[PDB]
């Protein structure tokens, strides 16, 4: 199975530099042109750069020409994007993509994409979240409140992935303070409350934060 | 600079045939292959159609593409709830020495039957109160359509300016939305009042529904 994993995202100040990487497995990396595509949150797709199998032919979109450098290490099955002189409008998910064709020299055909690394160009300071229980009131609703973090993104799972049904993890909203906040809620049967343990797992990779929060009913 | 234009949105009942335009110029679609990409909410784009009409393995045959001149079109036969996504066409553009152009994208939603939300209300945790701010959360679960009004009342006094909303994307299997609204008060203001109520107006409710709690009970 083809697999592409991007890393190197997180927050970065305007004017500064950031290097993204992509690890490729499940195919003969050194035979396929690789590309970077980016997507500003909520907006559309923009092609960034291309490099063929031996790095002989390289292409850049005009919006990054002169600031970004694409490269690759076939022995390490890795693709790199060096980003200099970053601007707010460079804030985006950056996607690593593999070409359909072997040994091509031009064009682009994005056959498989990595899930992307989110780059936030901002003057704000990185800050990890605080996590509070949304304790439950035969449907009963419980959740976790992930408040006052920056930048995006947060991931939330329930019982380390052993609970998937009824789970709604809402899009983050930017508070007036400049920090983000979201809720993840799951509807379970009330029969389950005294019987089952519900833990929300919050990951905030930009601040290197991992928190597990037991969410129990209230005493009353 | 060069743009492939698509309709901003598209919709259909389950089983309906949806069709998405992609309008280009003689420099891109008129000369080069067209590709279509599908992006489910919160995921990365997928290759859906390549070289005008080819489908990868793992793409159902209800997706098909065609190219006629400077325009291209994607067709989804028998729209399913799992098809709710953004769809982007794309093609190489020969002008200006060469560049790849993505289309402006089309959001595809499923038209289902009106469904009223379920409302749940959450008091702030005691742990958050120890830090001096209170967050009250109102949850509107599994409703359709998307538009909804949340109105906070504190001892029946309507609030304004101290709340924020967030809405999910359309659900992959039942085509509903959910909504969270958060009321943020200082700890001191939170303890000065007793009844916290969130009042919900929606097309599925003939009269507004109110869920509330008394602080400290
Ligand atoms: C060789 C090369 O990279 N030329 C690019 C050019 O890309 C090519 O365009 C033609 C059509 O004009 C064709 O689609 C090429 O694809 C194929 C082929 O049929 O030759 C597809 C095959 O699957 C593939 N074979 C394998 C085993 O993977 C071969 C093969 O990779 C090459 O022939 C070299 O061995 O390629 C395609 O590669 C490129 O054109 C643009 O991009 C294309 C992907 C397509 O969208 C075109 O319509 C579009 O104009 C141009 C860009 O200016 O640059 C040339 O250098």
């Amino acid at each position: 199975q083809v697999q592409l994993v991007e890393s190197g995202g997180g927050s970065v100040q305007p004017g500064r530099s950031l290097r993204l990487s992509c690890e490729a497995s499940g195919f003969t990396f050194e035979a396929y042109a690789m590309h970077w595509v980016r997507q500003p949150p909520g907006k559309g797709l923009e092609w960034v750069s291309s490099i063929n199998w031996n790095s002989g032919r390289i292409a850049y979109a005009d919006s990054v020409k002169g600031r970004f450098t694409i490269s690759r290490d076939n022995a390490r099955n890795s693709l790199y994007l060096q980003m200099n002189s970053l601007r707010l409008e460079d804030t985006a998910f950056y996607y690593c993509a593999k070409d359909i064709r072997r040994f091509s020299t031009g064009g682009a055909e994005f056959e498989y994409w990595g899930q992307g690394t989110l780059v936030t160009v901002s003057s704000a300071s990185t800050k990890g979240p605080s996590v509070f229980p949304l304790a439950p009131s035969g449907t009963a609703a419980l959740g976790c409140l992930v408040k006052d973090y920056f930048p995006e993104p947060v991931t939330v799972s329930w019982n380390s992935g052993a609970l998937t049904s009824g789970v709604h993890t809402f899009p983050a909203v930017l508070q007036s303070s400049g920090l983000y906040s979201l809720s993840s809620v799951v509807t379970v049967p009330s029969s389950s409350l005294g019987t089952q343990t519900y833990i929300c797992n919050v990951n905030h990779k930009p601040s290197n934060t991992k928190v597990d929060k037991r969410v129990e009913p209230k005493s009353c | 600079q060069s743009v492939l234009t698509q309709p901003p949105s598209a919709s259909g009942t389950p089983g309906q045939r949806v069709t998405i335009s992609c309008s280009g110029s003689s420099s891109n679609i008129g000369s080069n292959f067209v590709y279509w990409y599908q992006q489910l909410p919160g995921t990365a784009p997928k290759l859906l159609i390549y070289r005008n009409n080819q489908r990868p393995s793992g793409v159902p045959d209800r997706f098909s593409g065609s190219r006629s001149g400077t325009s291209a079109s994607l067709a989804i036969s028998g729209l399913r709830s799992e098809d709710e996504a953004d769809y982007y066409c794309a093609a190489w553009d020969d002008s200006l020495g060469g560049h790849y152009v993505f289309g402006t994208g089309t959001k595809v939603t499923v038209l289902r039957t009106v469904a009223a939300p379920s409302v749940f209300i959450f008091p702030p945790s005691d742990e958050q109160l120890k830090s001096g701010t209170a967050s009250v959360v109102c949850l509107l679960n599994n409703f359709y359509p998307r538009e909804a009004k949340v109105q906070w009342k504190v001892d029946n006094a309507l609030q304004s300016g101290n709340s924020q909303e967030s809405v999910t994307e359309q659900d992959s299997k039942d085509s509903t939305y959910s909504l969270s609204s958060t009321l943020t008060l200082s700890k001191a203001d939170y303890e000065k009042h007793k009844v916290y109520a969130c009042e919900v107006t929606h097309q599925g409710l003939s009269s507004p529904v109110t869920k509330s709690f008394n602080r400290g009970e």
